[PDB]
């Protein structure tokens, strides 16, 4: 009564253990490595590997291997041969290039609708667009080699398509073919994939993610092949059009080859080398930004870099393949140490593809996925790390001493900065008398009069109390969708039974008696879900008292997933929020945590393995200081206070350890490969916010004794220090000489500083530069970045980042992915033509083979089709396909990426850009003339379509509570529906069951809730959706939402407490029905009646688009007033004139750049990022640092409440039941908190969750320094008609699309034009002015909204908490 | 200069408690955390007072 | 009166031998005993008293030399080369290195070999 | 003078600093179970002292 | 008196004799452990009372604050 549907895409990891385990069982003997895993599956195997092993082909093939007649493999030896094949027939030559053709032509075809739209806009002037013709023309024949990778994606790609349908339709099915890829035979399973070659007389056995993984492998190049080809393609026609960088696919398929010959040689581990080809990308771009001390530095350590790797991949190749079956698999030219040349050829073609070009080299960063994933040796993993963490560390106390004192200074600094006044010292007596007065006036010296006594001096401070910790759990932050590990006593539930010894297994069944359901749960949701004796202040009171400490049931999980870190629920909870506190309470301390010359420097540094030299000593020394800061004792040190204390077990379900007879307690366990004791902390990812701030600390000292600035950044697991240091430039020396003398002796102190702390550095984790920043994975140089977009759409194809292969989902994530190569790229027509091709795909190859709905999906666009086809009287359903695809979402369209994205990334109204964006599109169809005022042509079809759009019966719903979640919601109907709308009600079914009474209370009121709630601003006439989001926001049902929207987002929603991965019928249809809804959504808003045939076309003289947006919002949602969201389309109402006209009347972008073209290069003007304008408000004085995070966010909503609803006539009994509900404070007591808002017009200046912060250009920051503009023309005229009175019009957007479209010019017209003019369409700007609320709020329905939700409410603020306030 | 002499001698005091204060936290580490006196070596905090004083003011009823 | 004064030099000189000790004074960290049965205490001792049981493997840390060393405040041969001006090669990156240098298609590989 | 013996008064309290932590730094480093177990008991004992101090001075009016 | 600064003296005398006390410990085992720890202070009462002192120090603010209730 359930389904089983499998990945598309690898989303976990290859685990080295199930290759293993299943290989080893079939072979019946080792197969990747000689342990325990290899062991146990052939003693006791699983009936997953039994079934495979099992069946009738199987079983000859397993005859063939014992006879001696085929060779055994490991499956990089198959990727190889994989990626390699070209055992294709003249048929089937000829069947997939005419495939492709096919797809690249219509990809064409429907990029024509908006390249000539875009053209005719801009008005730069089955395929009308002359540049697309011509591209066809060159297109018209694919290489070989696209041809070659789309053949084995697309075979590969079949053989998966029909497992997944299968496997849905029958449970257990196993996939056995050798038919789709010729030679290779087949046997896929979710539990296994074995892979026979015959002519080779080769077999191999994997899993179903390396499977996956070579799809993905192939998948990946050819998206690389095709973005190349297609880029190379539109830079023969225009050098401007396609991408920064050109490659040449020969290169990049031999390339592609190399590597897997690479991966061939050198089994598994070939991945090392691979691994640090990144070092040699980095060395050819240092080889062309970086000074000849600088880059050789770094190339000589590249060298040893990957040689080392090499020499270390082969001795741990012939150290595993020993006992092996695999022994005799090794190639001759590892032995014989001929592998240095298939390196050399292999880095020399990378250097090839690079041609000098930081472009190319950049993109190249593709190659680190382009090869796939190693198999993971968890086992290995964890001995690997716990060499480093069973080490003892040996400290200078002096150098503990100037940490802690330096980590002091910081929090003091801070402070002193943000709440204008020293922390409290519960022993001020330790300081000397300089110090005195620093504390008693509240100052500090600056570092450049600080000595390295003084921060010993500091490190001897004490701290009373001054954040507070939440007393109830905020299950936003608790509740998640990852799995938790059990506790230590059930820790042996997550190996298969069948791989556990007989005492285990019967100790489970005992041990579960014992434990609750929330600890038997093995998941994050179920774990809170089934906890029927939670209450709110459970891990306020854990961490109290310290409840975590020497807990009998602390365990550390680990699996191949970095090797991800787990431990049961109540220990997650510590390190959640002993990470939380730091986040929003400390980290504001800590801001980079986000002569006649000066020598300056750059160390940048790999923090990855950092973790792992932490000790209590060295990290502790800091973390005291913030306990007591919180006034909370072991919180922040609970990591190294409990970790040394437990047993780290691998828990891979494949992976299990070898446990001694009788022997149940894990802490008794033999410690062996993969389980270890006596970890002295540093677990990756715990406390990471910790040692980051940690590491700052560290950093100042540095600067300290190193008579230095240091302007350090550090982000995740690295960071980039930026080193200054003034000196007396020596003669003969010059510049550079001076700066890398610098670096190296900064280098010399910042390892000795390290050092001195117990982390050793390494020239393989850490490098130096001179100026040039390359953090954060991206390139600048001289200011102008060089992106790697291709790396980031390598996975673009059919169901991606999808649940239940939902259509729409995947069609916004490709739209999505493909919009980073406009972003990034800067290739508009580049990510266009590559976005149909996938969306094309998906739409028409793909949509009739679904997993799940089979062919039902494609029969619903097909009548979608038919439909189109006569509503807008289409010659073919081809046209009506090329249409759909150009048709919003919103309407039920399949363009994923409306037009004014690619001019400006945020609008504050949806509605409208999808109606000028449908606008665009049909002029292609009706030869309308976007470059004049709409006007009533002889064909209607436009004029049908927009009467389809406002003519419609009224169906409102709950239209409150809808505009709450989101106010750019239609409602009646008007617009697709998601799947957080969907599933609610089947997630409320699901809690309203949880044993857990905070959930289950909450979802049984959630209804009645919901009508409360919409029942609340029901009377207010002038309706103001973001307005009403902050209503909504500041009330407890807003938490009990995000809850329901998470869960609402997983699948087989209705079996989450099923404890299964089964996928509910239930699920599986209501999806099926969501979907085709959607589909057919096109249908239903544009009906061939025109929704009355009595009801005149609406004509288009002198009609305003902005007006019409706001009619339909008002319609669907039957209100009088909607005011605060629609606004108008910048990129319709503004005129692009390429001239000097009589009058500006317009805002003028000039190109400042000297240059004809701007792209690649930086210009003289400051980086437009959009920034919208704050809120003007007065801080009220008080000591903000009483209050936590959460409740001052409620004092903040409230006070937005107070401010754009002040004119309610009801405002007082409204505020005072807010603030008594939320606050437990009177209204005149919360108001001495509330910033008082000095902005009249709240309407372009409250903040919401709901409304954009920024509204940045659709292009690189860097390449809007080339242009200025200047806004005044239009101000002027603008301030003339509306009286200095706000409008609809967004400012910044304005902007932000004349400087994007100078940019598109550019990419169409290979010139970048020196100014533009953008003319705007006065009657589409209205007067935007704040309203009168007249009416009054249901208070009675506001009191049982917060009664019933009560459970969601932040902490109160106490009369205790209150007094606080104002000392 | 008796006041000049004091000050050297406070700051070396100062430096003193520094280097002591720094090794009184490193010691309480994992070790006194199983024996159960890293709150004896770090002292008590409000939490942990609050939640005293809390018992203490609500042994039965009172 | 200098009495005062020789008793300040007094306490100065008790000062600076609390300090000598605390300045030369090593921690070493918490850690697995041996035979691994426990965890010891962060034991504390004077900066010679750690190198000691460090050259004499009395507690476990992996690189030996390079803790005494560290503690001693000496630059250890390692150290230098890893901070060195100029970074050598490996006989192995030599060789690749010579490789590279040169595309005269020297590699003669053949892949259809393989 | 008044500076003078503010200064030594400062000293003392230093010097009372110093040596808790010392005897904290000395008491703790002695690690038998009767030694660990006595600072513990003694901590129960502080607790309990704390509770009644509380009471008694809740019990005033 | 001036010279009550000896009290001082007499301190720093304690103090580093502590001071050593602390650090010779490592040296117990194998060499200066003739039983299990050799004979010290052993005044665990004194931490004790710095931790009351301390604990009921910060008893009074919270209770100061109370007060304002
Ligand atoms: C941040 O979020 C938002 C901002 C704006 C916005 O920026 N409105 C323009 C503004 O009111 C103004 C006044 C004058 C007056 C008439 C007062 O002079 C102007 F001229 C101009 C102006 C125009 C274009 C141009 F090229 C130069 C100037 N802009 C502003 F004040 F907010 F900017 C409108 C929103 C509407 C909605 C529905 N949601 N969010 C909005």
């Amino acid at each position: 009564a359930n389904v089983y549907l499998t990945d598309s895409y690898l989303k976990g990891v290859i685990s080295f253990s199930e290759c293993n385990a299943l290989g080893s069982y079939i072979f019946n003997g080792p197969y990747l490595k000689n342990d325990y895993t290899n062991l146990i599956s052939r003693q006791n195997p699983l009936i997953e590997h039994m079934n495979l092993k099992k069946l009738n082909i199987t079983q000859s093939l397993i005859s063939k291997y014992h006879k001696g007649e085929i060779k055994l493999e490991e499956p990089t030896y198959f990727q190889s041969l994989l990626m390699t094949y070209k055992s294709m027939t003249s048929s089937e030559q000829i069947a997939t290039t005419n495939l492709l053709k096919k797809i690249i032509r219509r990809a064409i075809e429907i990029s024509d609708v908006k390249v000539y739209a875009i053209l005719n806009k801009l008005g730069l002037k089955t395929i009308k667009t002359t540049l697309l013709k011509k591209l066809m023309c060159s297109m018209q024949h694919p290489p070989s080699w696209l041809i070659h990778w789309f053949n084995l994606y697309t075979k590969l790609n079949n053989i998966l398509t029909q497992y997944r349908s299968n496997e849905v339709k029958n449970h257990g099915f196993t996939l056995i073919d050798n038919q789709t890829l010729s030679g290779f035979q087949f046997i896929l399973n979710q539990y296994g994939c074995i892979v026979y070659h015959k002519e080779l007389k080769r077999i191999t056995v994997t899993t179903y993610n390396q499977f996956l993984t070579w799809k993905d492998i192939s998948l990946s190049r050819l998206n690389v092949c095709l973005i190349t080809w297609i880029s190379n393609c539109l830079n023969t026609l225009n050098k401007s059009l396609g991408l920064r960088c050109g490659f040449n696919n020969v290169i990049l398929t031999q390339l592609f080859l190399y590597g897997d010959c690479i991966l061939k040689l050198f089994h598994n581990e070939g991945f090392y080398i691979i691994k640090e080809v990144e070092g040699f990308i980095m060395s050819l771009i240092l080889n062309i930004t970086e000074e000849d001390q600088f880059r050789k530095r770094f190339y000589n350590s590249m060298l040893n870099n990957i040689t080392d790797a090499a020499n270390k991949a082969q001795k741990n190749l012939l150290s595993r393949v020993c006992h092996t079956l695999l022994d005799k698999t090794v190639s001759d030219n590892i032995i014989n140490g001929r592998w240095i040349i298939l390196l050399s050829k292999f880095l020399k073609l990378i250097k090839l593809a690079g041609d000098n070009n930081l472009n190319n080299l950049s993109e190249l960063y593709f190659l680190f996925r382009i090869f796939g994933h190693p198999m993971v040796d968890e086992r290995q993993a964890m001995d690997a790390v716990k060499i480093n963490c069973n080490e003892t560390k040996f400290y200078l106390l002096s150098s503990l001493s100037m940490l802690r004192g330096a980590f002091i200074y910081r929090i003091i600094k801070g402070f002193v900065n943000n709440y204008n006044r020293w922390p409290t010292l519960r022993n001020a007596i330790v300081l000397p008398l300089r110090w005195l007065t620093y504390y008693k006036l509240n100052t500090y010296p600056s570092l450049l009069e600080l000595t390295e006594r003084d921060l010993i001096v500091l490190s001897g401070l004490r701290f009373y109390r001054e954040f507070r910790l939440p007393k109830k759990v905020d299950l936003e932050m608790i509740i998640n969708d990852k799995a938790i590990s059990p506790p230590k006593n059930l820790i042996w539930t997550s190996f298969p039974r069948n791989y556990m010894p007989s005492h285990i297994q019967n100790y489970i069944e005992h041990e579960k008696l014992k434990f609750s359901e929330s600890d038997k749960s093995r998941r994050v949701l179920e774990y809170y879900l089934r906890d029927n004796k939670f209450n709110e202040c459970d891990l306020y009171n854990c961490v109290v008292n310290q409840s975590y400490l020497n807990n009998p049931n602390h365990v550390v999980s680990l699996t191949g997933k970095r090797m991800f870190a787990m431990q049961p629920g109540m220990f997650r909870q510590v390190q959640i929020l002993a990470e939380k506190m730091i986040a929003e309470n400390i980290l504001q301390f800590f801001p980079e945590s986000l002569n006649n010359y000066i020598s300056k420097c750059s160390i940048i540094t790999d923090l990855s393995k950092f973790n792992q030299a932490f000790r209590y000593e060295t990290s502790c020394i800091c973390s005291d200081v913030l306990d007591e800061l919180h006034g909370v004792q072991s919180l922040f040190s609970w990591l190294h206070l409990t970790i040394p204390h437990v047993t780290i077990i691998c828990t891979y379900r494949h992976a299990p350890p070898y446990i001694g007879d009788h022997i149940v307690d894990l802490n008794n366990v033999d410690e062996q490969s993969g389980l270890y004791r006596y970890h002295m902390g540093g677990i990756e990812g715990w406390c990471q916010k910790l040692w980051t701030i940690e590491a700052i600390s560290l950093l100042d000292l540095i600067s300290l004794k190193g008579k230095f600035s240091i302007t350090a950044l550090i982000n995740g697991d690295n960071q980039s220090i930026d080193i200054s240091k003034p000196i007396r430039l020596m003669e003969g020396q010059t510049h550079a000489q001076a700066d890398y003398l610098l670096a190296l002796n900064s280098l010399k102190l910042l390892y000795k500083e390290y050092a001195g702390i117990g982390h050793k550095l390494k020239g393989t984790e850490t490098y130096i530069s001179r100026d040039m920043q390359f953090m954060s994975k991206t390139i600048q140089h001289n200011g102008v970045y060089y992106p790697a977009s291709i790396k980031k759409v390598l996975r673009v194809g059919p169901w991606i980042n999808t649940i239940l292969d939902d259509f729409k989902v995947s069609l916004e994530s490709i739209g999505s992915l493909t919009q980073e190569l406009e972003y990034r790229g800067e290739s508009l027509l580049c990510s266009l033509i590559f976005r149909n091709v996938w969306l094309y795909n998906q739409i028409a190859l793909q949509l009739k083979n679904h997993a799940l709905c089979n062919n039902k999906l494609y029969l619903d666009i097909l009548k979608v089709l038919k439909h189109l086809k006569t509503f807008f009287n289409l010659d073919n359903i081809d046209t009506a396909l090329t249409l759909y695809m150009n048709l919003p979402m919103l309407f039920g369209g399949g363009d994923p990426n409306l037009l004014y994205r690619s001019f400006y990334r945020r609008t504050p109204d949806f509605l409208t850009e999808a109606i000028v964006h449908s606008v665009f599109i049909l002029s292609y169809y009706t030869n309308h003339d976007l470059k004049d005022k709409l006007q009533d042509l002889s064909d209607d079809r436009l004029n049908k379509f927009l009467t389809c759009i406002i003519t419609f019966d009224k169906n409102p719903n709950a239209e409150f509570v809808t505009l709450m979640r989101d106010p750019q919601a239609l409602g009646s109907e008007r617009q697709a529906k998601i799947t957080s709308e969907i599933n609610r009600l089947a997630v409320t079914e699901v809690l309203s069951t949880a044993p857990n009474k905070i959930f289950s209370k909450s979802a049984q009121h959630y209804t009645t809730t919901e009508i409360d709630l919409n029942d609340i601003m029901q009377n207010i006439e002038p309706t103001y959706p973001h307005g009403l989001r902050v209503v909504y926001e500041s009330l407890p049902f807003y938490k009990a939402e995000k809850i329901v929207n998470l869960i609402s987002g997983t699948k087989s929603i209705t079996n989450i407490l099923e404890k299964t991965s089964a996928i509910d019928l239930t699920d599986i249809d209501r999806a099926t029905e969501m979907m085709r809804k959607n589909i057919t959504l096109l249908i239903r808003i544009l009906p061939l009646d025109c929704n009355r045939d009595k009801r005149e076309i609406l004509s288009m003289e002198n009609l305003s688009i902005t007006e019409l947006s706001k009619y339909v919002r008002e319609r669907s949602w039957s209100l009088s007033n909607i005011v605060g969201v629609t606004s108008p389309s910048i990129m319709y109402t503004m005129d692009i004139k390429y001239t000097t006209s009589t009058i500006s009347s317009g805002i003028i972008i000039e190109k400042y750049n000297v240059n004809s073209l701007t792209r690649g290069e930086r210009g003289p003007t400051k980086p437009w990022v959009g920034s919208s304008t704050q809120e003007k408000k007065t801080m009220p004085v008080y000591n903000r640092q009483v209050l936590t995070k959460k409740q001052r966010d409620q004092i903040d909503l409230l006070a937005k409440l107070d401010w754009v609803y002040a004119s309610i006539d009801n405002k007082d009994e409204f505020m005072e039941e807010l603030s008594i509900g939320t606050l437990g404070l009177t209204y005149e007591k919360a108001k001495k908190l509330f910033p008082q808002y000095l902005s009249v017009n709240y309407l372009h200046r409250l903040t919401v969750s709901s409304r954009p912060c920024e509204f940045p250009a659709s292009i690189p920051a860097y390449r809007t320094t080339n242009y200025h503009f200047d806004t005044s023309p239009i101000n002027r005229i603008l301030t003339e008609k509306y009286g200095d009175e706000d409008i609809d019009i967004v400012f910044q957007n304005c902007i932000s699309f004349g400087l994007s479209l100078m940019s598109v010019v550019e990419q169409f017209t290979n010139v970048c034009p020196n100014r533009i003019i953008l003319i705007p369409k006065l009657n589409e700007i209205h007067l935007m002015k704040p309203p009168i609320f007249t009416g009054d709020v249901d208070i009675h329905k506001l009191k049982q909204v917060i009664q019933k939700q009560h459970m969601f409410l932040p902490d109160k603020i106490s009369l205790t908490q209150y007094v606080e306030l104002f000392l | 200069n008796i006041t000049a002499r004091l000050d050297r001698i406070d700051e070396k005091l100062s430096e003193i408690l520094g280097m002591l204060h720094t090794l009184v936290v490193a010691s309480a580490g994992p070790t006194s955390a199983r024996d159960g006196i890293r709150d004896a070596m770090i002292g008590l905090r409000e939490e942990m007072i609050e939640k005293i004083r809390t018992e203490a003011l609500m042994t039965n009823d009172r």
